[PDB]
RNA sequence: UCGGCAGGAGAGGUA
């Protein structure tokens, strides 16, 4: 789906297969997060479902030992004083010793500064001792987390739950046609993406020679040119685009290591996964009731949320026992105005816009030996379509491997571009999720005092009742980072201000900065960065001290009478799209033993009627509509027929007689030297098998 | 035997009723799902299934 | 045995509404005679 | 930091850390 | 009542419906076997002769027989008997 | 009414769009139509709207728990490709926005759909069946923003001045339209406390036997009232012969309105009076204020002095065990014992501190949503926490999410959340084994007659009374006499009787036989029925879903079973 | 440009003093632009003329009960402010209702000043029952909308005259709901239904009428700095 | 007392795209639905004119790379959607950009034709190396509002034709602001000041005037009765 | 008028 799904999957370490455990078998024991998982595995990052806690994730610093031991390192210290020695533990070595917390004040020297500091004991004891004990002491506050735990900021605000779904849902987000790095980050994203392998990085030292859109030729210092050429809108295993760019000029110096081209969720090196978008917290006319979302018109008229989804369709041309199967243009049975789009060979051409029952490739079948031809052509699946953009085909006479008995290969790529609409899901690092309700104009939005619409309206009565407090943090500092500030020191430093670096005492508009997962901006920091921030083009200040502004109402034109909430926030698009799931049917294929409706949406099949949905109809008391639903939408063959006629003339419906599947399972009772029969009133048991 | 083999220990009761040679009526809500029958509740019980409806007499002569 | 069957019934639906009462769920109390009344309705023969 | 061309983002972190991952 | 004009399907409102009925599970069966009728009538009328008799009240312009035959037990037209 | 793709309807529809299009001269055969329906001809869109007219579909989402997980509606084209629903159906149906999914059906015969229009309408269905609670009901926003509208400030603009030689009352309003002029103009605050002359509202009970006594003609009678213009504006969606109310709508009041529109007047005004308290919830719901932001989660003023007193009861404590006194199961008794003591005294501050206009409180104080468990969490302190065996760990977690976890402490505060999703999900598949146990047994009881004529019954509490002589009413009550047929006539002091025999138990009779010394009382129960097939109507007594006696032929044993195991999965033990 | 289908009005006679005027098919967008300006053209723009201030003798001080009559200050400006009256003057007149002795002094008894009219001579404003005498002198001005009370300060020739509130509206409550049609194969259209209900010295329908003509003399002075600006025609009538 | 100041305008000028109109004196309460009613007209219904589609000669679709050129297709695309152009006929009329040899694409080599005038002749197109020619042949209509991409075989057209979205609004953001006179007295008015910012193909004053228009031909079916 | 099809197992997900 995208490179940080593909790096994780990499890192999974699975409790089941042939020699562990049965999803039925595992009770609730095996599925608990014990204390020795500190540091080699990760207890926020597990599966939803049925297997919560049976599939995990390796943590950032662990490493197996030559017999199947997870390690994980620390620092030695020794008279009160941490050294810079790394020793890598297993867990049966590390309850002899006292280790220490990795959020502890350490001096300039090495010594520590509160009097006791929390520990890990033998059994997982915590406990507060006075510092003059420790053996040990943590590499970093990341040491626990995985790589996908440790993109959210704000991680330490927000409940386990909330963090559990952004961690799942950091995985499902698709490629967008552009690409854009989050204005507030935590600095991971950078060697997740070279690790992933989805960018192209220089083996040497060089200068650039040649930049084009599908290669780049570099000029070693030695005197050797080496040429690194792109996947230019390549079909990825989920139907998703894989597209790289070069991102480097012509007369560039490159050092080894650096990197040369983009990739899928890639932006400059660094992995983006969606967009910054103007957010506002506020109930608006109950379009976002419960957990949907409001969307402007700004992003579709500018392709901000945009993706690319190509499919792919073969067919296979073999030998019969009446003949062999060709593909040609010359088809007997279908008219000369829909052949108009094939070549000389019976494919489509390059660049011809498909629809729901076109034709791709023309195939006839011999019946034996004229007038002996059958049709089956390769046609476009229902509701289905998109420009052709390559074709290959592979024949068995130009000494080309092939599976025996079949003749010629060909395969067909098709591809669209989908935009945002209702229904889609949306999603943030932090739990956010709902679908889109409604998609307003931009003069129907709530818009600042300058006339800038906002993007976005999230509600306020799900923040907090569910413990995530990490996205208003996120919105501020967002805020904060676009518009850019500026702290004074005309009479020193500010006392909320001491512990700040000497550069983030002033920043430009649109700044990147970066919030580590459990070390990070406090609230003070916060709170005074929010009274520092630059003006517009005229000298006015928006967002108060509070992070609140006056809006005004873009329906009635009046101002709404209190502050609201304002600031940017990170969002992304996730593979749930409607256009996928919409679904119909009528009539169509029926089963074979049970002549019942077929069953899936590839299959044009119909929709369950289970156990649990009989007992309403006998609940409201509809006997009529359950024995339709039962008898002549289901089973009765001779039913269907007389319904569907009495329906096309405009007459009654007729009377429902008896399903086939009763006749199966007496068949069935029959087989296993069972004698049933079905009585009359006085005997004389019934044919039950028509005929007559 | 026909509601009971399809709640639970389908072998033992089909053992047990082929044995006993019993008989089933078919009047329970069940088995009226199962063979394709009206259930004995709702609308499906006789003094409702039986309505006859006619125009008043007085509607009747005016049209 | 030791009181009779008009007693059974009512320490079962009692027993049965005070689990369902100490979550605060509210059933009324003819939904659990109904399925009580068909635990009770066969008798075991001593002596034919 | 430790790659040879990458963009400057600047962090709000107080501590040092004395291994890579 | 005091309630405002229904629209749509919730016309005619169902608690005077029900004043001419004994139950909520006859009211079905009567109107489903007027709708019947009804059609039965249309579809015999531009044929041959028939013994049914057509919509008591007025229709509209393209009326689904089921609101006819509600309408017509609304205002007191039929008769019924129960088994 | 729901909203359908056009896509969907034309699928759904196909048949009956193919013989209008053959009807209307549109084609010629049968299949000359099918090919232009299938190809999606511009000729289609016209006849696909008298087609669907009053068409009910019906609707489905999965689990169906109960019987409310089935209603039917009437459709509607709109543009998309989701389907559109009523955010009051949600409580029925149990279905939030991020994701879920339904499925839709067509009946075909009269007889499916006369039961799809009479017997499963949605308007229809609006008591619960289980309980007899409304389950169409205002929540959420709508909650909020009628707790906003109809809330009284004192001291605010406008309000009623009594004084005297200056100027006269300055702030009594002739009817409510000078009222909303004056509002528009920003004189007057719509929660200000004003007098207006009512001409078309009913006056309370005491206020009207005061002034008009035999009976107030509403049509155009005028009073006085103390009152708002929100408690005016939300009056006026009441029926018209509804008496004033003059309260501020909690929830609970909100639920009490309900129920006894529903027990006093036909079903159809019910329904159209929540469709418009939703409209005046939505719109009042964003004029309010309510946003979230980090300088309104106030933290408690004086918090770390009460955590150091609580931490030097527990180094005593541990300087006793270090030395030797108790072994360790003491120990950790005690450190319990301190630390949910600092708990509830950090709570104690914060429900102290935080002002009543807050958008975190009035959330919470309006029965919208939430506790203060949560407000407490995320203010506050979070408290003791428990290991993987279910005890409390003796340390506590002192640091309250508006401030961050540790490291440490955001590692053991996991060790409790891993059982709950599990334990969650394994709660789950137990109580749909005894669902399925339950209809099972119970699937043949059917009410068959109307009377049996039975004399015997049960004998049910109606309240205690205490040793000075007062009545203390029973606690349950509600669930176990309310709705209920008697037996035998109820006496007192061999007197006269105030309720007869085979007599439904209402309130009014429940008072009327509380207000004369009357505790025990015998009623007829399913239990001691003598039906042989089934029980009889007047035995069972009243159906909750509809409010009146039971119709001969309902299905009383499948709604037992569904109303035990709907909720059992909240069963947290 | 043409708009392709051209709105059109149609109203639906209520009551005598209430209507509700219907304009459809309006393009996807334009049933809030209508809205909320044709409601405050309505409510705030229309002239008339009402009381602005009263002087009724006996009251030195304490505004509690005058003698005589059976009500208090407060109910006699609460009747006294809902007198439908219209003058066709330009400055303050005088009006003067003098009723002495046991009856239910009414609407019909104020004497008009030649050119002010009253057009509900039949309402209550007090009951003199224990003989007495009524005198109040009103003072009813012209003007625009709900002024509140201009409290003054003369210091001297005010000795009484009490300051009411002036309802200059004839229109009483508006109110507009913006709902939906379909023109073709595309929903998402606009239909606007107000709701205007008036006094009994206009009509309903003179509001729709005057109320764009105040209106189309506001949003004419932005089509007037460029003559040919190439809007959007709206076709024949 | 009844006011008779009729409401005049008047305008600044503070560059060539920004330009501020004061409305004196409105009455008390009428100042916000004015400037929403001009807000709502101004930024939805005011007519341009906008490129539909593109041909390169040599492409097919859009998913395609050219060589020479270090973009894609859809780059091309993505940075063709800020070109700002005005026309006078109405009827589609085709330009011409023809670069070879090494250097920038810009928007000053689109050679004009006679009724259409391009207002941003400094924006990015392409960057080539010597081994790349851009041919491009765009065809701009007028229209009003934002119309999606007309579809191919859906139209009449060959299999090289690429559709484009089109956005024809000059216009880039307004506002307004009040200043209300509350005094005793009764003597209130109100005092709007509208704020009209365009791309470049509209003056502020000529967006105003379509509004206008719009507006002065909108409220017409109300003043029918009298 | 020729002519004409739809079983199992495993893995990962959404509510
Ligand atoms: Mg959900
Ligand atoms: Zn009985």
């Amino acid at each position: 789906n995208n490179p940080l799904s593909g790096l994780t999957h990499k890192r999974r370490l699975s409790a089941l297969g042939p020699g562990g455990l049965s999803r039925e078998r595992a009770g609730l024991e095996v599925r608990d997060v014990h204390p020795s998982h500190y540091g080699r595995m990760c207890p926020i990052e597990t599966p939803e479902g049925p297997n919560i806690g049976l599939i995990g994730s390796l943590s950032v610093y662990a490493r197996v030992n030559p017999f199947g031991f997870i390690e994980t390192p620390y620092r030695k210290v020794v008279d009160g004083v941490v050294s810079d020695e790394i020793v890598y533990l297993t867990a049966d070595e590390e309850d002899r010793h006292v280790v220490a917390q990795a959020n502890s004040p350490i001096d300039a020297d090495g010594r520590f500064v509160e009097p006791r500091v929390l520990v890990r004991r033998k059994a997982g004891e915590v406990e507060y001792v006075p510092s003059s004990e420790v053996d040990y002491m943590d590499v970093s506050p990341r040491q626990m987390v995985s790589v996908a735990t440790a993109m959210i900021p704000f991680l330490e605000h927000d409940d386990a739950n909330r963090a559990l779904m952004g961690a799942n849902m950091q995985r499902q987000a698709v490629p967008l046609v552009r690409s854009e790095a989050p204005l507030v980050g935590t600095g991971m994203e950078l060697r997740a993406a070279i690790d992933a392998g989805d960018v192209v990085v220089a083996e040497e030292s060089g200068v650039i020679e040649e930049v084009s859109a599908d290669y780049i030729t570099v000029m070693h210092d030695n005197g050797t040119r080496r040429t690194y050429r792109m996947r230019k809108f390549a079909r990825s295993n989920h139907g998703t685009c894989a597209n790289q760019c070069p991102i480097v000029d012509a007369g560039d110096r490159v050092e080894a290591g650096q990197v040369i081209a983009d990739g899928p969720c890639t932006d400059d090196g660094e992995m983006a996964l969606g967009k910054n978008l103007l957010v506002a917290i506020m109930p608006w006319e109950g379009h976002n009731y419960e957990d949907a979302i409001i969307l402007s018109n700004r992003l579709v008229e500018e392709d901000v949320l945009t993706s690319i989804h190509i499919e792919e369709h073969e067919i296979d041309a073999r030998d019969t026992k009446l003949g062999a199967e060709e593909i040609t243009r010359d088809i007997p049975n279908i008219s000369d105005e829909v052949l108009a789009d094939l070549d000389e060979r019976g494919i489509v051409r390059i660049g011809a816009e498909v629809r729901d029952g076109d034709i791709l490739v023309g195939k006839v079948t011999p019946k034996g030996e004229a007038r002996e031809v059958r049709d089956t052509s390769l046609k476009v699946p229902h509701g289905e379509s998109g420009k052709v953009i390559g074709i290959r085909v592979f024949s068995r006479e130009d000494e080309d491997e092939l599976p025996a008995g079949v003749n010629e290969l060909v395969r067909v790529y098709v591809a669209q571009k989908r935009k945002i609409s209702d229904g889609d899901k949306l999603a943030g690092r932090h739990g956010n999720k709902g679908v889109i309700g409604k998609i307003l104009p931009v003069e129907d939005m709530p818009f600042l005092a300058d006339g800038t619409p906002v993007d976005i309206i999230l509600n306020t009565h799900g923040v907090p009742r569910r413990m995530n407090i990490g996205q208003i943090l996120e919105t501020h500092l967002g805020w904060c980072a676009h518009s850019g500030w500026k702290v004074d020191a005309a009479k020193g430093v500010p006392d909320w201000a001491a512990r700040l670096p000497d550069e983030l005492l002033e920043a430009q508009p649109n700044a990147i900065v970066s919030t580590p997962v459990f070390d990070g901006a406090q609230e003070a920091e916060l709170q005074g960065l929010l009274s520092c921030t630059l003006p517009n083009r005229d000298g006015d200040v928006l967002v108060d001290a509070d992070g609140k502004a006056m809006l005004f109402d873009g329906r009635s034109g009046e101002p709404f009478p209190y502050p609201v909430t304002v600031g940017y926030m990170y969002i992304m698009k996730l593979h749930h799209l409607v256009d996928d799931k919409i679904h119909a049917r009528s009539t169509g294929p029926y089963s074979m033993i049970t002549q019942q409706p077929l069953g899936g949406k590839a299959q044009f099949g119909g929709q369950r009627f289970g156990e649990m949905e009989c007992w309403a109809m006998q609940a409201y008391g509809a006997a009529y509509t359950l024995q339709e639903l039962l008898t002549i939408k289901s089973d009765d063959t001779v039913g269907r027929v007389k319904v569907y006629e009495a329906i096309v003339k405009g007459e009654n419906i007729p009377e429902p007689g008896i399903p086939e599947s009763f006749k199966v399972l007496l068949k069935e009772l029959q087989s296993l030297c069972l004698n049933v029969e079905v009585l009359s009133s006085d005997g004389a048991a019934i044919e039950l098998r028509e005929g007559e | 035997w026909l509601s009971a083999a399809s709640f639970q220990e389908t072998t033992r009761v089909l053992t047990d009723a082929a044995i006993n040679c019993r008989s089933d009526k078919l009047n329970g809500l069940k088995e009226n799902v199962i063979i394709g029958k009206l259930i004995p509740a709702g609308t499906g019980i006789n003094r409702y299934r039986n309505i006859a409806v006619q125009p008043t007499e007085e509607a009747r002569a005016a049209a | 045995r030791v009181q009779g069957p008009r007693e059974v019934q009512i320490h079962l639906v009692r027993e049965v509404q005070e689990v369902y009462r100490a979550q605060g769920v509210s059933i009324h109390d003819k939904h659990i005679e109904v399925i009580v009344r068909q635990m009770l309705r066969r008798v075991t023969i001593i002596d034919s | 930091n430790s790659v040879p061309g990458a963009p400057n983002r600047v962090s709000f972190a107080k501590l040092r850390e004395p291994l890579e991952v | 009542g005091g309630y405002d004009t229904p629209l749509g399907i919730t016309n005619p409102p169902i608690d005077e419906l029900l004043d001419r009925v004994s139950s909520k599970y006859a009211l079905v069966i009567y109107a489903a076997k007027r709708a019947r009728q009804i059609n039965d009538y249309y579809n015999q009328l531009g044929e041959g002769i028939l013994e049914y008799v057509g919509p008591l009240v007025e229709p509209g312009l393209q009326e689904k027989p089921l609101s006819i035959a509600l309408r017509e037990i609304h205002a007191d037209l039929l008769e019924h008997t129960e088994g | 009414q729901c909203g359908l793709p056009k896509l969907m309807a034309l699928e759904l529809f196909k048949p009956f769009v193919m013989k209008r299009l053959v009807d209307l001269n549109h084609a010629q055969n049968i299949k000359s139509a099918k090919r232009m329906v299938e190809r999606q001809r511009p000729q289609v869109w016209d006849v696909l709207e008298e087609v669907i007219a009053e068409h009910p579909v019906l609707l489905n989402r999965a689990p169906t728990l109960h019987r409310l997980g089935i209603q039917a509606f009437e459709p509607m084209l709109v543009e998309g490709k989701a389907i559109q629903l009523h955010p009051l159906v949600c409580e029925a149906f149990n279905a939030d926005f991020d994701g879920d999914q339904m499925a839709v059906h067509l009946p075909l015969s009269a007889e499916a759909q006369a039961e799809a229009r009479i017997l499963m309408l949605s308007s229809n269905n609006i008591l619960s069946p289980a309980s007899g609670r409304p389950l169409a009901m205002p929540r959420l926003d709508m909650v909020t923003g009628l707790y906003y509208l109809t809330t009284e400030v004192p001291g605010d603009t406008g309000e009623y001045q009594p004084a005297s030689g200056d100027h006269p009352e300055t702030g009594v309003y002739s009817s409510p339209a000078e009222a909303i002029m004056a509002a528009d103009r920003g004189v007057l605050s719509v929660r200000a406390k004003i007098k207006v002359r009512l001409t078309q509202l009913r006056p309370p009970v005491e206020i009207e036997a005061e002034l008009f006594g035999h009976s107030g003609w509403q049509p155009g009678d005028a009073w006085m009232a103390e009152t708002t213009l929100g408690r005016v504006m939300f009056n006026e969606l009441l029926p018209l012969g509804y008496p004033f109310v003059n309260k501020q709508m909690h929830k609970k009041v909100q639920a009490a309105i309900i129920n006894d529109l529903a027990e006093r007047y036909p079903m159809i005004v019910v329904a159209q009076t929540v469709d418009k308290l939703k409209d005046a919830g939505f719109y009042w719901a964003t004029r309010s204020g309510v946003t979230v932001s980090m300088a309104d989660v106030l933290v408690p003023p004086r918090k770390k002095e009460i955590l150091d007193h609580y931490e030097e009861r527990a180094d005593k404590v541990e300087k006793q065990f270090q030395r030797g006194a108790l072994n360790h199961d003491e120990r950790n008794e005690a450190l319990v014992e301190i630390w949910k003591e600092a708990t509830d005294e950090v709570g104690q501050a914060l429900r102290e501190h935080y002002p009543d206009d807050n958008p975190i409180i009035t959330i919470v104080d309006s029965g919208a949503t939430g506790n203060f468990t949560q407000t407490r969490t995320l203010a506050g302190m979070k408290g003791l926490v428990t290991n993987p065996k279910g005890e409390f760990i003796p340390r506590p977690v002192k640091s309250s999410f508006r401030e961050g976890l540790t490291v440490l402490e955001y590692f053991i505060n996991t060790h409790g959340a891993r059982k709950g999703l599990a334990d969650t999900a394994l709660r789950t598949a137990d109580s749909g084994y005894l669902t399925r146990r339950l209809v099972d047994v119970s699937q043949d009881v059917i009410v068959r007659e109307h009377d049996c004529q039975t004399e015997r019954g049960i004998v049910v509490e109606l309240a205690e009374r205490a040793p000075d002589g007062t009545l203390i009413r029973d606690p349950y009550i509600e669930t176990s006499a309310y709705a209920r047929t008697l037996g035998t006539d109820a006496v007192d002091e061999a007197g006269n009787v105030i309720v007869e025999r085979g007599q439904d138990l209402g309130d009014p009779e429940i008072d009327a036989l509380l207000a004369a010394g009357i505790t025990q009382v015998k009623v007829r129960s399913v239990l001691t029925c003598a039906t042989s097939t089934g029980v009889c109507a007047t035995c069972y007594g009243r159906s909750m879903a509809t409010g009146k006696l039971v119709d001969i032929g309902e299905a009383v044993g499948i709604v037992a079973a569904q109303s035990i195991g709907e909720p059992g999965t909240q069963l947290t033990m | 440009m043409l708009i392709s289908q051209r709105p059109t009005l149609s109203e639906d006679v209520l009551t005598d003093n209430r209507s509700q005027f219907v304009i459809e098919p309006l393009e996807p967008g334009f049933g809030y632009t209508l809205g909320n300006s044709l409601r405050r053209t309505l409510l705030s723009s229309i002239p008339g003329a009402a009381v602005t201030s009263i002087r009724i003798d006996g009251v030195l001080h304490e505004f509690t009960t005058v003698p005589g009559v059976k009500e208090d200050v407060t109910e006699i400006i609460l009747n006294l402010k809902s007198l439908v009256v219209s003058s066709e003057e330009d400055e303050p007149v005088t009006m003067y209702l003098r009723k002495q002795g046991p009856g239910e002094v009414t609407a019909g008894d104020i004497v008009p000043p030649a050119g002010v009219t009253v057009h509900n001579p039949g309402m209550h404003i007090a009951t003199l029952n224990d003989k007495g005498k009524l005198e109040v002198e009103l003072v009813v001005e012209r003007g625009r909308g709900y002024v509140p009370a201009v409290q003054n300060r003369a210091s001297g020739a005010e000795i009484g005259r009490i300051p009411v509130d002036s309802i200059y509206s004839p229109v009483l409550k508006v109110t507009y709901k913006v709902d939906a049609t379909r023109v073709e194969q595309r929903t998402d259209f606009d239909k606007l239904i107000l709701d205007v209900e008036t006094k009994n010295s206009i009509s309903p329908r003179d509001a729709l009428a005057s109320a764009g003509k105040t209106l189309v003399e506001l949003f004419g002075l932005a089509r007037e700095l460029n003559v040919e600006a190439e809007g959007i025609e709206i076709g024949p009538s």
